[PDB]
RNA sequence: UUUGCUCCACACAAUAUAGAUGGAUACGAAUAAGGCGUCCUUGUGGCGUCGCUGAACCAUAGCAGGCUAGCAACGGUGCACUUGGCGGAAAGGCCUUGGGUGCUUGCUGGCGAAUUGCAAUGUCAUUUUGCGUGGGGAUAAAUCAUUUGUAUACGACUUAGA
RNA sequence: CCCUGAAAAUGGAUGGCGCUCAAGCGUGUUACCUAUACUCUACCGUCAGGGUUGAUAUGAUGCCCUGACGAGUAGGCAGGCGUGGAGGUCAGUGACGAAGCCUAGACCGUAAGGUCGGGUCGAACGGCCUCUAGUGCAGAUCUUGGUGGUAGUAGCAAAUA
RNA sequence: GAACUGGCGAUGCGGGAUGAACCGAACGUAGAGUUAAGGUGCCGGAAUACACGCUCAUCAGACACCACAAAAGGUGUUAGU
């Protein structure tokens, strides 16, 4: 037994990928993805993470 | 033979039967879980059957593999079977069980002449 | 070792012996017991006499002829000690029973067999001299076993053929052992000493 | 709660089984003890 | 616990301002193991003076050795222990060869005669008697007599097997 | 001569167990002379040898072998803790097992 | 009532094993006492010796134990044939007598073994049963049905009947 | 420590047998026994952190590396199994035998289940991607129907024959 | 009927014979090793271990929760003032 001092098994509660089915956007976000791996931009881990968000989560610019 | 493949394990060979499938004929031995307040099933009391769980899944190297070596595919016709034609040594064919005789005669065959091992080929045969 | 063990229940505690004998039974020696009624139970006639009469006045209420069974023979106070020693509801248990034969007095053919004792459960090793001691045939008589009489006469008689029986090797082991005399100090004997014999 | 009035057991309960006997002639469960001094003779006889 | 040792366990107060140089307490301590000993030298100086382990120190802690380990001593004991219903003072000789071996004996004797536990008695004063005719016991003084000897009669042997072939005896 | 034997005699006591919970790939062998752990540490690793007979000629015989070997020193009394290819079946508690002097150290 | 039944012997087949794998190797008593040997005036005797475990004693060598030649002693063991005597607690065994017939490792020789391939119980026991062969032996009952009433709800009991 | 004080109703309970220089009581030193606990290893799953595109020999919700973790009623969520019908597809199976049913016969899956052989049978029926619901039973003194033990049992003995 | 905490409920596993709550310890599937609490005459795995004492009960005693015992008394026996 171990006195667990936090949740077990606990999801990051973070997106890891969009939501929808669009293929384009999903060509978006494996581009995206590559970007952020391969650079040392955080504006490609940002851009990547708002990739994921949702329609109330991207308001209108 | 099939490909080279470690020895396969499968953790528990025994049948995991519905309790009381035994006690009453209404109560089948397909497997449901006791969902009661008091049961010593669900409770896992000793002396009681063991209930499926996760920790008993398959080797993922062995899953799915019969004792031969292969993973098992259903044909229903020589078509179906040419698409094991490259993967010999990782798939045996089997053939459905509506094949009908002089159908079986050509997909075993076929089957013999590309070198796919065939899983039932004593079904309906004449003599 | 030997196929069948013999034991001498003369000078034995029932307790220490029973455990010995349930032991020896369960591991797979076939065990006789003789001279049951020499057995001995640790303080006095008087005390073990009451502890039989509370096992005496237990029985079933309804039915008297299905309650627990208060036998009075020697052997048979032994054989009930050694079951509760032994789980005798079971297959194992009743197939170790059956390893065991218990008498009083020295029947045939073990009258004539070689008998031994259980050091661990001797009364002159165990008990405390001074300790009170009860005697098993004494205390079966007292509840009701009616043989103490004719195994007496059984047992005198026995000791009597087994006494010309003694004397015969006794004078034979003399002789033996006068012509052993006679082969020391010869080469072969020599020899044997040097080797350890 | 108790009896209330006492009164004696109705029958023996030595006597037990009432089953019937096993045999028309009922056997000779003691023999008179034996006096080696007095001549031999029987110690009972059969009638009807 | 038993196999007892005697420590020497010398502590005093933590040196201060105003006294610099405290007076060094020092006991004898009858022991398992030196962690022990500690212990048992606070709990007395905590009893006796106004002083504990926070506010004090161990400067010394050393194994006592028995002088002469092979020669037969007559060992008096004061001893104060806890009855189930008070305290009382007790006086107890024990024929012995060391002080440890002696403290051993008598609290296996406490133990026996007044179920007093270790935790429920003080060793006041072991000392080595000097001389006979200043024993008190009997149960000492008996042993103390001239060309003593006795027999033990009733010999039992240990037997190494189950069974035996050979009635044994008890001479010896 | 009237002594062919190569083997020391053994009993099959029990399976390993709790006073209610046994477990049967262990079993507990008493090895006639060893009264020791000191002395069945000699026995440690030698093959034991279950024989029986059966009705029915498998291989040309009717006579059949369990094998297993000493794995280490059960108790104070010479006790030794044994496995088996396949375990004893429990009807044997009581009867005699065989244990070689191969493999041997001497 | 099928040429049935029974005992003995050997031949085969089946059946199983609560578990052979050198030998269950016999005084009785006491244990703050005994065992054995010896002597005497025969005892609750004198003397000597022993134990401190059976770690003993006996058996133990030979193709799982072959074939053959001797030497020395007349011993040891097996098998039948035997002369008896004893044993009733469940005797079912113990002690014997006399020849025959093998073996003898008590002591000297000579021949054989292999390849089960570096291990695989590597099969050597013994309950029981059936089918055969050849040698003895013996030549009934019970039940139903009928019948009695010392019995009886029915079974059962108790009687009778060539 | 022991004993007296110490009396309840079926026969009985240091668990039982039994145990007396204990197998009891106090104490002390070792050895030994065994939990789904601890250590190490394998495997399953979950969670977390990462690697992988000068085409990664065209699957990047894939492949792989590393670490930790795994009890669970009420309850929440996720991934899956199965059923009737619908769009599409496999130019799928089938009177040379579809569906159904029986099968201490085989194989796959932790499981829901899936697959095959054999028997019986005679006319339709599947896989996959999606759509849809009157979609999964052991209970409700559940509904309807069928069938047992009881049991060859109770009973068929008023009204003269 | 309240307070704090830990539990049971919702939880199996080893131990307390037996038992919701006590002790130990919390649980994927297995292997090996080691232990906890509890034990090691036999049932039953494991010393009829070793050591110093005490106790004999014609109603001994034998492990916490827990399955009770008191005032009072004894030239029983042991130690002590
Ligand atoms: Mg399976
Ligand atoms: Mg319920
Ligand atoms: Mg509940
Ligand atoms: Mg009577
Ligand atoms: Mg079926
Ligand atoms: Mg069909
Ligand atoms: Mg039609
Ligand atoms: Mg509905
Ligand atoms: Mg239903
Ligand atoms: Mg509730
Ligand atoms: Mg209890
Ligand atoms: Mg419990
Ligand atoms: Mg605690
Ligand atoms: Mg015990
Ligand atoms: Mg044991």
């Amino acid at each position: 037994g171990i006195d667990h001092t936090s949740k077990q098994h606990k999801r990051s509660g973070h997106r890891t990928a969009p939501k929808s089915d669009n293929v384009y956007l999903k060509l978006l976000v494996k581009l995206y993805t590559f970007l952020a791996r391969r650079t040392d931009a955080p504006f490609n881990k940002v851009v990547l993470k708002a990739l994921f968000l949702s329609k109330i989560n991207r308001p209108p610019v | 033979a099939s490909l080279p493949h470690p020895k396969i394990v499968k953790k528990h060979t025994k049948k995991f039967k519905r309790h009381h499938s035994d006690r009453y004929h209404r109560v089948a031995e397909n497997w449901r879980k006791q969902k009661g307040i008091d049961s010593v099933v669900r409770r896992r009391f000793r002396g009681n059957i063991s209930q499926p769980k996760i920790g008993y899944g398959s080797n993922k190297k062995t899953k799915f593999l019969s004792p031969s070596g292969h993973k098992t595919f259903l044909v229903a016709n020589v078509k179906d079977l040419e698409t094991l034609t490259m993967h010999t040594k990782t798939y045996a064919a089997e053939i459905a069980h509506n094949i009908s005789a002089k159908n079986r005669v050509v997909i075993l065959a076929r089957a013999k002449a590309l070198g796919i091992k065939v899983t039932n080929p004593k079904g309906r045969l004449a003599l | 070792v030997e196929p069948v063990v013999v034991i001498d229940g003369k000078g034995h505690l029932v307790g220490r012996l029973a455990s010995v004998v349930a032991k020896q039974l369960l591991n797979g020696q076939k065990i006789v017991v003789v001279r049951a009624e020499e057995l001995n139970i640790s303080g006095e006639f008087f005390r073990n006499k009451l502890k039989y009469h509370d096992f005496l006045r237990k029985a079933t209420a309804f039915n008297k002829t299905r309650g627990p069974f208060h036998f009075r023979a020697p052997s048979r106070i032994f054989y009930k000690a050694l079951r509760g020693m032994v789980s005798h509801k079971t297959a194992r248990g009743k197939a170790a029973l059956e390893r065991l034969k218990v008498f009083e007095g020295i029947p045939p053919p073990y009258d004539k067999k070689k008998r031994v004792v259980v050091p661990q459960a001797l009364r002159v090793l165990r008990l405390k001299p001074g300790r009170k001691y009860t005697t098993l045939g004494k205390l079966s008589t007292s509840v009701g076993w009616k043989y103490e009489d004719v195994v007496a006469k059984l047992e005198a008689k026995r000791k009597v053929s087994s006494a010309e029986y003694y004397a015969k090797k006794r004078a034979f082991t003399k002789k033996v052992a006068s012509a052993n005399a006679t082969a020391a100090e010869s080469d072969v004997a020599k020899q044997l000493a040097a080797l350890g014999y | 709660s108790h009896r209330k009035y006492e009164a004696p057991r109705h029958g023996h309960l030595g006597f037990l089984p009432r089953k019937r006997a096993a045999s028309i002639r009922a056997r000779v469960k003691a023999f008179p003890k034996d006096d080696r001094s007095k001549p031999v003779a029987l110690t009972s006889f059969l009638g009807y | 616990m038993a196999h007892f040792k005697e420590y020497q366990v010398i502590g005093r107060r933590l040196p201060t301002e105003s006294v610099p140089e405290p007076k060094l307490f020092r006991m004898r301590i009858f022991a398992s193991n030196e962690v022990i000993a500690k212990s048992r030298y606070w709990y007395f100086l905590q009893k006796l003076h106004k002083v504990k382990k926070a506010s004090g120190e161990i400067v010394s802690i050393n194994q006592i050795n028995e002088a002469h380990p092979t020669k037969v001593k007559n060992f008096g004991v004061w001893v104060r222990y806890d009855s189930r219903s008070g305290t009382h003072n007790m006086y107890k000789e024990i024929r012995d060869v060391s002080r440890v071996a002696a403290v051993e004996t008598l609290y296996q004797d406490m133990a026996a005669r007044h179920r007093a536990r270790f935790r429920s008695i003080h060793i006041l004063k072991v000392a080595e008697i000097e001389k006979t005719a200043d024993v008190k016991r009997q149960y000492v003084k008996q042993f103390l007599t001239k060309d003593l000897k006795f027999p033990l009669p009733h010999r039992v042997q240990k037997s190494t097997k189950t069974f035996s072939y050979k009635r044994p005896s008890t001479f010896y | 001569a009237e002594s062919h034997r190569l083997y020391v005699k053994g009993k099959h006591l029990s399976y390993q167990r709790s006073k209610r919970v046994n477990n049967p790939n262990v079993s507990l062998i008493k090895i006639e002379g060893v009264a020791t752990p000191q002395d069945a540490q000699f026995y440690l690793g030698k093959r034991i040898a279950y024989v029986y007979r059966a009705s029915k000629e498998v291989r040309g015989s009717k006579i059949r072998v369990m094998w297993g070997k000493v794995t280490r020193t059960h108790g104070n009394s010479g006790v030794v803790r044994a496995t088996f290819r396949n375990n004893l079946p429990a009807k044997t508690f009581g009867a005699s097992v065989r244990i070689f002097l191969y493999p041997s150290n001497i």
